[PDB]
């Protein structure tokens, strides 16, 4: 994509009244929003080239 | 198949019963008509009823495939989730095929074991007095009129009763 740089990027559950710490002196890329899980049940990723059909 | 009834002995089925899976055929006197015997028919349809109920949800838990990613360097375990996803579902296609192959078996022998059983019913009933005609058919020595024809399809035929008229007919029949 016209980089010869390089992103990694790397993710972590913070657990209820857990706290997190960051320290850095470059080459950070700071997260501004985050996710709650505010629903948890049966779900699924569905590999697939379809499309919405309207449908039940 | 099995026990010789369908397309045995009894060379082809009726086109006119439509009330029951098994029955009879009278002819006599007062006209002729179709009739089931209506335990066999029951019999059979609650346990090919059942049979059917016991194939349908006996799998309790046929393996549920469930999707998972592995990366470039992950191969090994996820041609290893490849191989055991694909055989459990070989696995359970076997065993949904070959069911239903032995179980279809065991339903037609099972629906010519119900016609013989049928059939040695009322060979049975009848005993001598009666000549059986070796196609299904049974010949009678003596007039059997529509309440004796349904106290044969009942299982209460009443063989001393019409015995001694069958025996004048046999000594007839016999002496020519
Ligand atoms: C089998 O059928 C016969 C005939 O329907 C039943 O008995 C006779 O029925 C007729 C009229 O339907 C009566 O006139 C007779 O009195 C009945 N009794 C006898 C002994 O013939 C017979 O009951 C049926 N089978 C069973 C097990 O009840
Ligand atoms: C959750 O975190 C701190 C320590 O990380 C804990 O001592 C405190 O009770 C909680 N914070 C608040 C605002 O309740």
């Amino acid at each position: 994509n016209g980089q010869s740089g390089r992103m990694e990027f790397f993710w972590t559950i913070l657990k209820p009244n857990d706290a997190i710490n960051f320290e850095s002196n470059g080459n950070f890329i700071a997260p501004e929003y985050a996710y709650k899980i505010v629903k948890k049940g049966d779900s699924t990723i569905m590999k697939s080239e379809l499309e919405y059909g309207n449908c039940n | 198949g099995l026990f010789g009834a369908i397309a045995g002995f009894i060379e082809g089925g009726w086109q006119g019963m439509v009330d029951g899976w098994y029955g009879y055929h009278h002819s006599n006197e007062q006209g002729s008509g179709y009739a089931a015997d209506k335990e066999s028919t029951q019999k059979a349809i609650d346990g090919v009823t059942n049979k059917v109920n016991s194939i349908i949800d006996k799998m309790n838990t046929q393996f549920e495939a469930v999707g998972r990613e592995f990366n470039n360097l992950e191969r090994r375990i996820e041609n290893l989730n490849k191989k055991m996803e694909d055989g459990f579902l070989d696995v359970w296609t076997y065993n949904a095929e070959l069911l239903v192959l032995m179980e279809n078996e065991r339903t037609l022998d099972f629906h010519d074991s119900n016609v013989k059983n049928l059939y040695d019913k009322v060979r049975l009933q009848l005993r001598d007095n009666a000549k059986e005609l070796g196609n299904g058919c049974f010949e009678f020595y003596h007039k059997c009129d529509n309440e004796c024809m349904e106290s044969v399809r009942n299982g209460t035929y009443d063989y001393p009763q019409y015995s001694e008229e069958a025996r004048l007919k046999r000594e007839e029949i016999s002496s020519g």
